[PDB]
């Protein structure tokens, strides 16, 4: 016996549509998943999560930006605010969770706009003009003195703040070395020169930041490498040390006795005398970058000379970047207008590795350098090295002007625009009114999401806040380390300005996209 | 679900007419009520908050009253 | 929908207490190898493993934890023994014992593991400052105090009924190299010989090999000789690039041969050249480069090791010279004082001894080849308390000792600082006595009465008082010869705490597939 | 290895390993159901893996269908089920204490303290705990006004807390106004309870107690008379079963000549008659049997317009005759020779009207001669509610019964349980050495449950905890009154608040039985050292 419905309109194999109301409601719960577990991450006294790659690598970060990185997801709404805080981190270094904790809020507080009567368009361009207005109005509530950037006053200023934020509790000692790799190079600058390097051992508060990078490697050449030098000349060059070989076609015939008598010292000969050459111009270290040959590296260890082994293609630079040399092709004829000094070459070893290093310059001093972290967990030094890059990058918009601008962080200004959004859509006629005065409340986030971080009875956090309008700066937020709502002036505690700003616009844009979206045509394998 | 679909014929023998309502009054009741969840203290507190709603509402529902005569009907 | 089907997540008290009892597994079966009732742990890995070392980092390795909050002790461990030697074992006993002791606040509470984690993050580097309050260098300073401080490191090992041998065996080596005042911890050579005992293990003041031979008719042995660290293959073998001879005329070929003997004719007289009595290379010569050189009267080598002939120059002074044509006179040498080839076992090493050299090759014999292992791995967790004795004359007074005079000083603090603060302080300060505890348990005299008498005393006073199960009860760790470097007992609480607190950073768990 | 006996299916654990598979095993019974106690904690639903739920908070039947796998978490549900029986609640809190005994008592032994002094140490800090009870209990024999706060502390925690004040009178009337009995000179309130019952849809509040017994029947006939009122009504309990009549098994029929086969058909049916008549003509106003009457019997109970049941509760027309005065009747017989029937038989109330309630209706039974009688029939959303709210009731109208067969009560909510807290270990480590560590964590596991009254409650309560200990130790030491002491927890509004002021209020026994108990089941396991366990009976699977 029957029965059964018949199938409306046929398709391919099977595909996935999504009718755009239900859609919506479906997929903002979705998004809504993401949330929850992105909220506990963001702030100092919040959380971490551990991952375990499809690889099986284990992995605890503090960050959003990265969970989601670990994450494979499938929610194709899910997948635009995951590119998000991704499309984001690249640009902007810090801000990663203000990107999620906005985009997740604006869609749960828009729900309501859209259950309400509203329709998409409407609830679009209601967001949008809140978009325009909340990138301004903050460009003026700044009120921090953009600070001018000189020696490590108004750096650890502001990269403490950027460290706090995960790493909470090591902030002072952290953002220290930070300030201190950066220090040492003189004043357009490029954030990438100062590189990372980390060894266990120890606890964290043992690391130490060298004008140099630090090369986890022996010095070639056996025990006929000094290993130990003083403010020696250094010349680094890519070629293969070896003879030189043929990039095309090449071999070697003998025809007669003489030939093979001969052919062999033929080598020696050439090889000493490249050498020697290289010797007397007073290169007291050789650092190759490609190809070590031993036919002739006989020669190098008898003078006195050192000789690095050959590393990574791009490592050579930031390398050279610190002696003050130049590399170049071709073994020989080395020019003196393309040496560099370089001040110490020694050999030290930290939980107990053989290691060489540059650390240090009378001197010339390094364009580039390193920290070496030491610590007792894989996982920690890794997520330290990203609460540090996030360091990185706010000297790296902090160097371009005129983004020195501070601004009042720790939820200050995300509470004070509460109010300055709300008067927007206060005082604008039409239905758009509803779709502003909840852009305003989506920003309820940052405040109670800090409170419910401590244990703070949320009921009372927000209130305090909302009394504390303050204006003095303000003046006005909230610290999980006392009693009541703290003070951000006090703590120090600033957030950099266009950091928000690149936040609260990727979040409004990222939100949108989920938005406008009415059907949903997903395949399938 | 199933105590929703449960309200259904727990209403429709009582008085018989508001099949369709109760459940659509029902689950709106909860979404509008959700948010107050987390961001309220605790479940409990919602409960004798609903109380003091019921309560009045009903009387509320008291107000606009009208008399069956007992042809009218 | 999301999440992916399926990738286990733990949300809520479940990671938050399912990892610190879950990091305690691991930390529970440890907890009884530690001190002089030790218990020794052995282990079949896929395959014959077949190992027993009691370096908690070298068992810890073969439990293969896949745990997060697990493998994070096989890591807190791993750490170690690349800062301190010793003490492997220990640091995991109270990183789990403070994740251990972090439960109950954590349970009846309606408490945050923020507040945990930077109320023990306080506690910790307070006791830091404790150790570095009693280590003194040096008082009666000897060069019996690094001596006496691996004393207190082999004891309750595999060697500690033969001890007293492998103590002056670990130190000697040592201070063999220039690290007094910097110099590596691996010019010592560990060699590995099959049969003899622990008993039986030479501390060769020279150099040890054995190498593939062609002709035996060479010296066995030679006073004072000359050796030449040559590098290279003398056969004949084929040139790096395509190396061929393309020839015309009938009477060339011969010319061509004649001219290849030749060639390396001459390379073997310039050895001759240099007055040798040992040529030791790291490379392949066999066949006619044996026969002369033994005609000559020169044990030949086969390439020698790598690490191997790295010693040799140093030891004998002499340089690796991979150039034969410009060899120097003053790059040969004759530290050796007298090299012989005195078989051992099934197989026969050429000892050079002899010194003003670094390198002091340890040729160690064993019972078993399972033991000779545990024994190679029981001296690495000496010479490198050894070598940290050195660098910092800073000495700990362990024993326990150092810990139950830490409990004291954290205790003291927390009473001042009441409030939620004081149980966290409390905390470290207790589970301090993760040491003392079973440190006991494994001998076997009672704890309780131990440390409820040992504190209810140390409190009074006797800050450098440990519990010596020499002579049952407890005394002053300070007077007898328990001696641990500063490093180890400092560190390890940095480090074991490191995670104890990393497992509470800890909000969930999400996994993979494969 | 081995080679011991006997595998497979046969194994064994031993000493640690055990030790500790026995207090997971108990802290999983116990965790599970941690959350549910204090007013702050909540209700659970489980599923009969075939969709059908069921919503409870009590952590006895919640227990139950939990399935209790393993010998150490079935002992605890044992446990559990058992405190219904000394009380009727707490089953939740009771599994808690025992399960910290034991998390605590290994947690010693795992510091090589050995059961035995452990097991002792408990043997005396329970002693003690009890004669701590003697002061805090008699307090609380003086103090109808606190009935109705001990009926409606067993109100909080519970899906009737939101409307505690209204049916905390309903479950104090039943009992107090219409439900005593007296067996052989003693006189105590039904440990069987008062007929309750359940009705679909209405509303919450509007839940009807009755001034009689709610028999759940429908009439007989439908010619038969839907209520009989006004005073002094005729009730009669016949659980004669005077359906029809068959022979009497064993004594066959053989009939000859006749040509009588009918003469005695009839007869068969006319004996039945005759009784049926010789009852209604005592009054038959109303006719309840347990067996049930026949349609060929109805009729003549129906012409005289006599309410008759077909196959009532036997359970219920005993506690109804037992009002009405009536005698439920076995066999028609009295003595010999007798029909029979005497209007001293038949019952004494005033209305026996058939009510209805949502597309369902019961024969309700308003007053009597002896005046004892209730039914609360309750009226909610979904049974999956009108059902839970029975829970509610058959375990708060116990706490009432244990408080009223008591004159000693206790100041619940935390405070019992915190005083003991303080008073043991500031006051009972006298013998001290290592017993006294053991007394100790026998104290320690008393703050359990306060503990988790607090934790239920999202916020960091782990300071509310430490302000009921200072208070409470408060009450002697350290370092006329007036007694400072005797405050208690107020979960709904953070920070202390004395309990006796307030309505909370649970019976001294509840605070008795459940120590008690908690303390045995901990000790039996504590003897634990190896468990083995022997398979069961394989299928024959034979290759032959
Ligand atoms: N004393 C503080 N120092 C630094 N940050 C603080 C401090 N107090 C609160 N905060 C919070 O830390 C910052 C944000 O946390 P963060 O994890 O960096 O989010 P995001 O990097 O995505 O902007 C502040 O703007 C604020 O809300
Ligand atoms: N004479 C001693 N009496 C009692 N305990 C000792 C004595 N000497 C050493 N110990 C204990 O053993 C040492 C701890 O080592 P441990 O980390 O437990 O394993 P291992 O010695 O193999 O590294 C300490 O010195 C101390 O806690
Ligand atoms: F959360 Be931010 F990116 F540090
Ligand atoms: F085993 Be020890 F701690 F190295």
């Amino acid at each position: 016996l029957p029965q059964n419905p018949n199938a409306g309109l046929f398709k391919q194999g099977y595909n996935s549509y999504s009718n755009a109301d239900g859609q919506i409601i479906k997929s903002i719960a979705a998004i809504r998943e993401l949330h929850q577990m992105c909220l506990t991450s963001m702030g100092p006294c919040g959380r971490n999560k551990i991952i375990v790659n499809h690889l099986g690598k284990i992995i605890i970060t503090n960050d959003a930006a990265t969970m989601l990185r670990e994450l494979d997801i499938v929610h194709p709404a899910v997948k635009v605010l995951v590119m998000a805080t991704e499309q984001q981190k690249i640009d902007m270094g810090d801000g990663t969770n203000l990107v999620m904790i906005l985009a997740g809020e604006l869609l749960n507080v828009s729900e309501k706009l859209i259950s309400m009567g509203l329709s998409a368009v409407e609830i679009i361009q209601g967001y949008n003009m809140a978009r325009k207005f909340t990138l301004k109005e903050l460009d003026e509530m700044v009120v921090g003195e953009i600070t001018d950037k000189n020696d490590k006053n108004e750096l650890l200023k502001m990269i403490k703040p950027v460290i706090s934020s995960k790493k909470y509790g090591s902030e002072d000692i952290l953002s220290e070395l930070v300030s201190e790799a950066v220090s040492h190079v003189l004043p357009y600058f490029n954030v990438d020169s100062i590189r990372v390097v980390k060894i266990m051992g120890g606890s964290l508060s043992n690391s130490t930041v060298i004008k140099g990078m630090v090369f986890n490697r022996e010095p070639e050449g056996h025990v006929k490498s000094l290993s130990e030098d003083k403010k020696h000349k250094v010349a680094v060059f890519t070629c293969p040390l070896d003879i030189a070989n043929t990039e095309t076609k090449g071999t070697v015939l003998l025809h007669n006795a003489q030939e093979m008598l001969d052919f062999s010292k033929g080598e020696e000969k050439q090889i000493d005398a490249m050498m020697k050459e290289i010797a007397d111009m007073g290169v007291e270290c050789i650092v190759a970058g490609a190809g070590v040959g031993e036919l002739a590296l006989h020669y190098l260890n008898r003078y006195g000379i050192l000789v690095l082994k050959v590393p990574s293609k791009f490592e050579l630079r930031r390398l050279c970047r610190v002696c003050g040399a130049t590399p170049l092709p071709r073994l020989g004829a080395p020019t003196p207008e393309e040496l560099g000094l370089v001040e110490t070459v020694k050999t030290m070893e930290i939980g107990g590795d053989r290691v060489t290093v540059f650390k240090q310059e009378q001197g010339e001093i390094s364009r580039t350098s390193t920290i070496i972290l030491r610590g007792a967990t894989q996982n920690n030094l890794d997520d330290i090295e990203r609460a540090i890059d996030d360091g990185v990058a706010a000297v790296k918009g902090l160097m371009k002007p005129s983004g020195g601008k501070l601004l009042p962080g720790a939820g200050a200004t995300e509470i004070e625009l509460i109010s300055r959004i709300t008067k927007y859509g206060e005082r604008t006629p039409g239905l758009l009114q509803l779709a502003i005065k909840q852009f305003a409340v989506a920003f309820e986030v940052v405040p109670r999401t800090l409170a419910e971080t401590a244990g703070l009875d949320v009921n009372e956090v927000l209130p305090n806040l909302y009394a504390a309008h303050n204006v003095t700066e303000p003046g006005a937020v909230k610290t999980d380390h006392l009693y009541k709502g703290v003070d951000i002036d006090g703590e120090s505690d600033e957030g950099v300005k266009d950091i928000r700003e690149e936040n609260i616009y990727d979040m409004l844009a990222t939100k949108k996209f989920a938005i406008n979206v009415a059907t949903e045509a997903a395949t399938t394998v | 679900a199933k105590t929703l679909v449960d309200i259904s014929r727990a209403q429709d023998a009582e008085v018989g007419d508001g099949t369709t309502s109760v459940t659509i009054l029902a689950g709106e009741l909860m979404k509008e009520a959700k948010p107050f969840l987390e961001e309220g203290i605790s479940s409990h507190l919602i409960m004798k908050g609903y109380r003091k709603a019921v309560s009045l509402a009903v009387e509320k529902i008291n107000e606009l009253a009208v008399d069956i005569t007992s042809e009218l009907l | 929908v999301f999440m992916n089907a399926s990738q286990e997540r733990t949300t809520g008290r479940q990671a938050q207490i399912s990892n610190i009892t879950a990091a305690k597994a691991v930390a529970d079966v440890i907890r009884t190898c530690l001190g002089p009732k030790a218990m020794l742990k052995m282990l079949l890995d896929p395959m014959g493993g077949l190992v027993l070392t009691n370096d908690g980092h070298a068992i810890l390795r073969e439990i293969d934890v896949a745990h997060p909050a697990a493998k994070s002790m096989l890591e807190l461990s791993r750490t170690q023994d690349e800062e301190v030697g010793d003490g492997t074992t220990t640091v995991i006993i109270l990183a789990g014992e403070i994740l251990a002791q972090c439960a109950p606040y954590l349970i009846e509470k309606n408490i945050h593991p923020v507040i945990i984690i930077q109320a023990l993050k306080k506690a910790l580097t307070d006791a830091l400052e404790v150790i570095k309050q009693v280590s003194k260098p040096v008082d009666v300073e000897n060069d019996a105090a690094m001596k006496k401080l691996i004393q207190a490191s082999i004891g309750t090992k595999y060697v500690i009924h033969w001890s007293e041998k492998m103590c002056e065996l670990a130190l000697d080596a040592v201070k063999t190299v220039r690290k007094d005042l910097i110099d590596i911890k691996r010019y010592v050579r560990v060699e590995k010989i099959p049969g003899g005992d622990v008993l039986d293990s030479r501390v060769l003041k020279g150099v040890l090999l054995n190498k593939d031979v062609v002709h035996p008719k060479m010296s066995r042995h030679i006073e004072n000789p000359r050796v030449v660290l040559l590098d290279c293959p003398l056969e004949y073998k084929k040139g790096e690039s395509q190396t061929n001879i393309e020839i015309e005329k009938e009477e060339d070929w011969n010319r061509i041969l004649q001219i290849e003997e030749e060639q390396v004719q001459l390379m073997c007289e310039q050895i001759l050249a240099v007055r040798p009595t040992l040529v030791i290379t790291e490379k392949g010569v066999s066949d006619l480069a044996q026969h002369y050189l033994l005609k000559g009267g020169c044990s030949v080598l086969r390439r020698v090791k790598k690490s191997d002939n790295n010693r040799i120059a140093r030891v004998t002074g002499a340089t690796i010279v991979n150039r034969v044509e410009d060899l120097k006179e003053s790059d040969v040498g004759t530290n050796c004082g007298l090299f012989k080839v005195e078989m051992i076992g099934d197989e026969y090493f050429s000892f050079l001894d002899n010194g003003s050299g670094k390198a002091c090759t340890i040729m160690l014999r064993g019972g078993s080849k399972d033991i000779l292992n545990e024994i190679d791995r029981n001296l690495q967790d000496a010479m490198a308390v050894a070598r940290n004795v050195m660098l910092s004359p800073s000495l700990s007074p362990g024993g326990g000792a150092t810990e139950m005079a830490v409990s004291v000083k954290l205790a003291e603090k927390a009473k001042q600082l009441e409030g939620i603060q004081q149980w966290p302080y409390q905390a470290v300060a207790d589970a301090m006595e993760c040491i003392p505890r079973t440190l006991i348990q494994n001998a076997g005299g009672d704890p309780i009465r131990l440390l409820s008498q040992l504190r209810a005393k140390h409190a009074q006073g006797n800050f450098t008082t440990g519990i010596d199960g020499d002579k049952g009860k407890i005394v002053d760790m300070v007077s007898y010869g328990i001696w641990e470097p500063e490093v180890i007992k400092q560190q390890s609480v940095k480090t074991a705490i490191e995670s104890a607190c990393l497992l509470l950073r800890v909000d969930d768990i999400v996994s993979g597939v494969r | 290895s081995r080679s011991d006996t006997l595998f497979l299916g046969g194994e064994k654990i031993s000493g640690d390993d055990i030790r500790n598979q026995n207090v997971l095993a108990t802290m999983a019974v116990a965790n599970v159901v941690k959350s549910s106690l204090g007013p702050v904690g909540l209700d659970k639903m489980l599923v009969d893996d075939i969709g059908d739920f069921t919503v409870t908070n009590d952590g006895a039947t919640i227990l139950s269908l939990l399935d209790v796998q393993h010998p150490a978490g079935k002992i605890l549900v044992e446990l559990a089920q058992q405190q219904d029986r000394e009380i009727g609640d707490g089953t939740t809190s009771v599994v808690i204490i025992a399960s910290e005994l034991l998390k605590r008592a290994n947690e010693l032994v795992k510091n090589k303290i050995h059961p035995t002094t452990i097991i002792t140490g408990f043997r005396v800090a329970l002693r003690e705990a009890i004669r701590f009870i003697n002061e805090v209990l008699s307090t609380s024999v003086d103090t109808k006004e606190t009935l109705i706060n001990i009926a409606k502390t067993s109100m909080s925690s519970k899906i009737i807390g939101a409307d505690s004040d209204f049916f905390s009178n309903m479950v104090v009337d039943a009992l107090l106004a219409v439900k005593t009995q007296n067996s052989k000179g003693e006189i105590k309130y039904p440990v069987k309870a008062v007929n309750v019952l359940k009705a679909h849809g209405k509303s919450a509040t509007e839940s009807l107690l009755v001034p009689g017994y709610a028999l759940n029947c429908t009439v007989a006939s439908q010619a038969m008379p839907k209520r009989i009122a006004g005073g002094n009504v005729k009730i009669a309990c016949l659980d004669l079963n005077l359906q029809k009549a068959r022979m009497a098994m064993g004594v066959q029929i053989n009939i000859d000549d006749p040509e009588q086969l009918e003469q005695i058909r009839k007869r068969e049916a006319g004996i039945v008659l005759e009784r049926v008549k010789k009852i209604i003509d005592a009054g038959a106003q109303v006719v309840l049997t347990t067996k049930g009457i026949d349609d060929l019997c109805l009729k003549e109970f129906v012409e005289a317009k006599i309410m008759g049941v077909r196959r009532c509760k036997k359970e219920d027309l005993r506690r109804i005759a037992r009002a009405t005065g009536a005698t439920l009747v076995s066999s028609m017989s009295n003595l010999e020779g007798e029909e029979t029937f005497e209007s001293s038989y038949l019952g004494l109330c005033d209305e026996v009207v058939q009510a209805k309630f949502s597309d369902d209706e019961c024969i309700l039974i308003k007053g009597t001669s002896k005046h004892s009688s209730s039914s609360i029939i309750l009226r909610g959303a979904n049974d999956y509610s009108l059902d839970e709210m029975e829970r509610s009731l058959h375990d708060s109208l116990s706490v009432v019964k244990r408080t009223l067969e008591s004159g000693n009560v206790v100041p619940g909510g935390g405070c019992v349980e915190a005083a003991l807290n303080i008073y043991l270990d500031n006051f009972a480590t006298t013998v001290g050495s290592r017993e006294q560590l053991a007394i100790a964590e026998f104290a320690a596991a008393l703050l359990i449950i306060p503990k988790t009254l607090a934790v239920n409650a999202a916020k960091d309560s782990s300071e509310l905890v430490a302000k009921l200990r200072s208070y409470h130790a408060a009450s002697q030491m350290a370092k006329k009154r007036r007694s400072y002491r005797n405050y208690g927890l107020d979960l709904i509004r953070g920070k202390i608040v004395d309990e006796i002021h307030a309505g909370v209020l649970e019976p001294t026994i509840s605070k008795v039985k459940s120590l008690k108990s908690a303390l045995e089941a901990c000790v039996a396991i504590l003897r634990i050292d190896t468990m083995i366990t022997v398979d069961p009976e394989p299928p024959k699977e034979d290759p032959h």
